[PDB]
């Protein structure tokens, strides 16, 4: 199965959702790929939420990412696959964490606020 | 673990989704330029001479040059020594 | 009276480019002084060379 | 008032956790060691945000004797070096003695000839005093943080197994020591990492390539530095990414045995072997034959452009033809032979001149207008 470290992983409704709006977010220039730039959404607080995948190998090279999300006070999600994160964000090779940045009115704003509440109520 | 196939609509496994996607959108223009590239490269007649050819000719040119090779020194042109 | 006629020999290609810089600082600016003496440091090509 | 008087605080604290660093090293070779690297760490940080306040402090004070040496010297530890090398006498026969292992031959001339003009008055001897006083201080705490770094790496195969194995232990050392700790260097982005242990580097007169700019510590690693430097840039860039992936595994305390490490290293050899491929047999294109055979090529919008473009206008028309028996004068020194022809002379049958065509106006190209838009 999964690794067990991934604990605030998402079911497959919420992956289809998450998926969604990561690829809606692309297209609106709202998303940022790769671990190294959501570290740097999370230092400068311009992200709305971290997705990455729970497919790492090893898992540890972005379970600081949750760390960070913690001392920002940001949302974050596991998914079960690191080729369809990819897909959803545009990039045929593999993503293993992309973050949703933070743009005053932008239209994908309600969408954004329901998948915050959405993963802040699935970690436990 | 099957995903759907955007390009053909059928259930592939996800090991095999960049594999199946990067075949699936392989230009068949891609397939003539190999058979082209085949085809040229496998009809175009040698232009030096082989190996066996080169070393008999520089056998040749070691004999009638004695001014570079040899121990005695005949003329440039001459065999005898 | 003497007559002398000379050179600078190698003038130019014995140029420090610090002591040029800082020369240049006394007469123009300190950043077009910078300009003209890293223009002189470049990679200089001929074919493969 | 604050500085001096933290600085004996800092001291005692800095001698007590050394003590304490001398007694784990002894012991090695319920108080665990992975305390004492902490403690060690966040000395190392202490002792930085002393140093850079002390280069300051000194800055400002040796401001009233060579106020010019702070752009020259850049770096804090060759500042307080030479600092205390020329003193107060600035003319001392100082440039020949030890400068020229603290500073390279050309900076070592830079500030010279701009001591030679320094319009900067004496400092008081209570200045010097302190001066001296903060010298000595600054290495003190320089020597201090290098046994601290010598300590931590002689530890390096615990704290950061895999990341040892990438860099080696000295540049592991560096970088946790700069980074602020193995938490801070996971917490850290790769470009970031890249440039752990930067210095802007002043160039004296010459371009920002010589001078390696945005280098670091992983720059001038052993593995990084054996590429030819055509190639030290995309070496600094791949082994900086694989050492922060090696720092987020050791920050959790994973693959403690290296395999992580050893994995990494291995791709970054097969990488730096893929860049050092020799160039593949590539065949020659020979002459094409000639042909006499007539070919159809298509018209329209495009064929209509490229004729109107290449093809004959009247101000080149008219330059064409020269007149006969009509010897014109010469309007070109650098070139003769050169002549408008009919162009403004008597005999060309036109009384107005002819118009510049604006279909052979100059244009750049696609590729290089897009290079332009980039540089605005």
């Amino acid at each position: 199965d999964v690794n067990p470290k991934a604990y605030p992983l998402a079911d497959a409704h919420l992956t289809k959702k998450l998926l969604d709006l990561v690829q809606q977010s692309c297209n609106y220039k709202q998303l940022r790929k790769g671990a190294n730039e959501a570290t740097k959404t999370l230092n400068r607080g311009i992200s709305e939420f971290i997705v990455m995948a729970a497919d790492a190998e090893p898992l540890e090279i972005i379970l600081h990412l949750p760390l960070l999300c913690e001392d920002k006070n940001v949302p974050y999600v596991f998914v079960r696959s690191k080729q369809a994160l990819g897909r959803a964000c545009g990039v045929s090779r593999p993503v293993i964490a992309c973050s949703v940045t933070i743009k005053e009115g932008s239209q994908l704003k309600q969408q954004i606020q329901s998948i915050q509440q959405s993963i802040e109520r699935l970690l436990v | 673990e099957y995903l759907v196939s955007p390009i053909t609509g059928e259930k592939i496994p996800a090991s095999k989704m960049q594999e199946h996607m990067r075949i699936g959108l392989l230009d068949p223009r891609w397939l003539e330029q190999r058979d082209r590239s085949i085809r040229e490269k496998q009809s175009d007649d040698e232009v030096y001479a082989p190996g066996l050819d080169i070393e008999s000719s520089l056998k040749q040119l070691a004999e009638r040059r004695t001014d570079i090779f040899g121990v005695e020194e005949t003329a440039i042109g001459k065999k005898i020594g | 009276n003497v007559m002398l006629e000379s050179r600078f020999e190698k003038m130019y290609e014995k140029i420090d480019l610090t002591l040029l810089n800082r020369l240049l600082r006394l007469i123009v600016d300190h950043n077009i002084a910078d300009y003209m003496t890293a223009k002189n440091n470049v990679v200089i090509n001929y074919k493969d060379m | 008032a604050k500085l001096w008087d933290s600085k004996m605080f800092a001291e005692i604290m800095m001698k007590i956790e050394e003590y304490i660093s001398k007694q784990a090293k002894a012991s090695e070779v319920a108080a665990p060691e992975y305390r004492v690297i902490v403690d060690a760490n966040n000395l190392t940080v202490e002792i930085e945000n002393e140093l850079n306040i002390i280069h300051k402090f000194i800055r400002d004070k040796y401001s009233k004797r060579f106020p010019e040496l702070e752009s020259l010297v850049p770096n804090a530890l060759d500042y307080i070096r030479t600092v205390k090398e020329l003193g107060n006498s600035l003319d001392k026969c100082k440039n020949n003695e030890n400068l020229q292992q603290i500073l390279t031959n050309a900076t070592i001339m830079v500030v010279s000839v701009t001591a030679s003009t320094t319009q900067g008055q004496q400092l008081s001897e209570e200045e010097l005093e302190r001066l001296e006083e903060a010298c000595d201080m600054a290495l003190e705490l320089n020597a201090s943080k290098h046994r601290i770094y010598e300590y931590v790496e002689s530890r390096m195969s615990f704290i950061a197994p895999n990341l040892s194995i990438i860099i080696g232990a000295s540049t592991a050392a560096k970088i946790m020591g700069v980074a602020g700790g193995l938490t801070n260097l996971s917490k850290m982005p790769a470009c970031n990492i890249m440039l752990l242990g930067a210095q802007r580097k002043t160039l004296s007169g010459f371009s920002s390539t010589s001078v390696l700019p945005h280098t670091g510590y992983i720059y001038h690693s052993d593995i990084v530095q054996s590429l030819p430097p055509d190639l030290r840039r995309k070496a600094a860039r791949l082994v900086a990414a694989k050492c922060t992936l090696a720092a987020r595994v050791d920050s959790f305390h994973e693959s403690t045995e290296g395999k992580v490490g050893y994995e990494l290293k291995d791709e970054i050899e097969r990488k730096f072997d893929k860049w050092q491929e020799p160039p593949p047999v590539k065949q020659v294109k020979p002459l094409p034959a000639p042909l006499d055979g007539q070919r159809k090529k298509r018209g329209g919008r495009r064929y209509r452009k490229m004729k109107e473009r290449l093809g004959l206008t009247e101000i080149r028309k008219q330059a064409n033809r020269m007149s006969f028996g009509e010897i014109e004068e010469d309007a070109y020194q650098e070139d003769l032979g050169f002549s408008l022809g009919h162009l403004g002379k008597s005999g060309s049958g036109r009384v107005r001149q002819t118009q510049v065509n604006e279909a052979t106006k100059a244009r750049i190209s696609k590729t290089l207008q897009r290079t332009l838009q980039k540089q605005s």
